[PDB]
């Protein structure tokens, strides 16, 4: 009984009862509950019998464990629902979330931790309300689950139940003395779940128990939030309550018109002027007290439209499904501010669209309109750039020439995401130490595509010059990813994944011209990586010598013609000739290299060791190092 | 499709369970 495990993990797995009845054995104190009670590793998970024996669904088993033994209900334990790895998840917990009724009966019977907690606070009422069923939830409460006790975050279990749809019970809920007017840490109302997703039914009786009306961190009011996200039907019931005045009224009108048309899903020009125009209609007709929308100065990025306020101006863009989304971007973004975290979305879904039509002309202006918004926002940009270098390989690709401003705007804003990413990585614990570094690298190879791109584009003078100094202040950052590959140990580098849906037709890592672009900016022609491998350590070691020479030959005599050292030495102690993968790789390398009696003393020094610390000049002192 | 890139967009811990 050692470590057997095993035996009852894959019992329990199918909820097996004989094969458990076979395991124990007339079994003492000892080892009874050396079998019970042995868990296991099983990594991902606790692997505790009594995990699985409620996860799949099966209170034969727990029956057997709690009958004549009580075993430990209270058993901290991980279960994964998709990607939901959550510790301290009992039998009660775990059950409750998977939904099954007859094992969750198997456990508060005998006293479960109704409000067992865990890292993230998650009470067993909250795992069932995600899961939705009524019978769990009102088991639960009937036994005092503490239904008051929220998660971290401050999202009580009545809030989770509003947004996963499930009216059953928030109506069961809002009865037993829940708290319709609940708040969170960012700011979370009860009609702010539902009216994001946009259930009628349960706004309908939160605004029946009094749920009341209260304005989001982000500056959202619930009818916002519900015409944020197209749901029509409950913003028609949230607009019956008569006390948000008609500044809300066309306020929230004007929104989901506008976020109709630039939306992924419920995408409709003719559910777009109809709002349009019962929004604007509530303001052009009341007498002499008309009200008119405050100005708003034409942005660039949609047209130059400056928004339509009259019937007239109105009137004319049905008939022009090319406007109207501009028009919804314009209205969404004097709404909703320029600081919201879901007005840029919409932006980027429309310029990818444009892209999709093949006018790239304004996807890059709308692409850029977003990105600005989302980098003086303090977000994440990791993708945005990625977005910019797929379309800009698409551009290349099929005949069509990218303008150099957009270029240099792209750049710009990535050695700022980048500075950013490093400022992240540099601030952060190992909490999410991995993410935020996964991202910083994703950050540095959407900057080498976008550098890809540049050197494949010809464009003037002062476009070259701009793009050089984006890409020099990037340098004299001194960027390095996990493995310790600067920015040119990854131009000259074989194995960085090029992204596969549109840098993967141009851009072609290792490059003749990204590394003369690099090294003509100041890059560190004789750095080391994590290793110990230069930049000629890494591009020696290359695939294809025989078809792709031109880039092979043309990354050679360029780092080496820029101050390579052709005779340095990594961590295993070997030169770039003696790291060759082919053939083709040193003869070149042999050929761009002279023979220095200072390497030859250097490494005569370096193996019979001198203690080269004085009696050596300070520049020297590093050169022997080298080798 | 550039657009059907987007529907992964549609990460958060506040809303999980």
């Amino acid at each position: 009984m050692e470590g057997l495990a095993g035996y009852v993990y894959k019992a329990a797995s199918e909820g097996k009862v004989l094969t458990l009845a076979a395991l124990l054995l007339n079994r003492s104190e000892s080892d009874i509950r050396y079998l019970l009670g042995y868990v296991s590793q099983q990594g991902g998970q606790r692997s505790t019998p009594l995990i699985i024996a409620a996860r799949n669904g099966h209170a034969k088993v727990v029956r057997l464990l709690l009958e004549h033994y009580r075993v430990q209900t209270q058993q901290t334990g991980t279960v994964r629902f998709d990607g939901y790895v959550i510790d301290g998840a009992t039998a009660l917990w775990c059950a409750a979330g998977a939904g099954h009724f007859e094992v969750v009966k198997l456990l508060v019977s005998h006293g479960a931790n109704v409000n067992h907690t865990t890292v993230t606070n998650s009470t067993p009422l909250r795992a069932a309300c995600f899961d939705g069923r009524l019978d769990i939830v009102k088991y639960l409460v009937e036994n005092n689950a503490n239904i008051s006790i929220a998660n971290k975050y401050d999202n009580t279990c009545l809030m989770i139940a509003a947004y996963k749809g499930h009216t059953d019970v928030v109506r069961y809920l809002l009865e037993q003395r829940a708290d319709p007017n609940a708040k969170a840490h960012c700011g979370a109302t009860a009609l702010h779940f539902a009216a994001e997703a946009g259930h009628i039914d349960i706004v309908k009786e939160l605004i029946k128990w009094r749920a009341a009306i209260v304005v989001n961190g982000h500056g959202m009011t619930p009818l916002k939030v519900a015409a944020e996200s197209c749901k029509a039907d409950v913003v028609e019931l949230l607009l019956s309550h008569a006390d948000c005045d008609r500044r809300s009224r066309i306020e929230a009108l004007e929104l989901l018109g506008a976020s109709f048309a630039n939306d992924r899903e419920n995408y409709d020009i003719i559910k777009t002027y109809h709002y349009l125009y019962l929004a604007m209609l509530e303001r052009f007709q009341d007498g002499d007290n008309i009200l008119e929308k405050e100005v708003l100065p034409p942005i660039h990025a949609y047209g130059n439209r400056t928004e339509c306020r009259n019937p007239q101006e109105l009137e004319s863009i049905r008939q022009d499904r090319d406007a109207l989304h501009m028009e919804g971007l314009i209205v969404r973004e004097r709404i909703l501010g320029a600081d919201n975290i879901d007005v840029s979305h919409p932006i980027i879904y429309r310029g990818a669209v444009y892209a999709d039509n093949m006018e790239f002309e304004q996807c890059i202006k709308l692409w850029l309109h977003a990105l600005h918004l989302r980098q003086k926002g303090n977000r994440n940009t990791h993708k945005d750039l990625l977005r910019f270098a797929q379309v800009f390989s698409q551009m290349i690709h099929l005949n069509e020439t990218v303008k150099a401003p957009d270029i240099e705007c792209v750049l710009r804003c990535s050695v700022l995401e980048i500075e950013q990413s490093m400022n992240r990585v540099k601030n952060i614990s190992d909490a999410d130490v991995h993410n935020a570094m996964d991202n910083y690298e994703c950050n540095l190879y959407t900057f080498l595509y976008l550098v890809c791109i540049s050197t494949k584009t010809q464009c003037s003078e002062e476009d070259q010059c701009k793009i050089n100094k984006q890409i020099y202040n990037l340098i004299h950052l001194d960027p390095r990813t996990r493995e310790g590959f600067t920015l040119l140990h990854l131009a000259v580098n074989s194995n960085t994944p090029v992204d596969d849906f549109h840098t993967n037709d141009v851009c072609s890592f290792p490059n003749a011209l990204v590394t003369k672009l690099l090294l003509d900016c100041g890059a560190e022609v004789n750095a080391v990586d994590n290793e110990g491998n230069s930049a000629l350590h890494i591009i020696v070691q290359y695939n294809r010598p025989i078809s792709d020479f031109l880039t092979l030959h043309s990354i050679i005599i360029s780092l080496v013609e820029a101050g390579a050292h052709t005779d340095m030495t990594n961590k295993q102690n070997k030169t770039p000739l003696d790291k060759s993968t082919t053939g083709v790789s040193e003869i070149l390398l042999k050929t761009q290299m002279k023979m220095s009696l200072k390497c030859l003393a250097a490494r005569a020094v370096r193996a019979n060791d001198i203690n080269y610390q004085d009696q050596i000049p300070r520049t020297l002192e590093e050169f022997v190092g080298f080798h | 499709k550039f657009a059907d890139h987007l529907h992964k967009f549609h990460a958060a811990g506040d809303l999980w369970q």
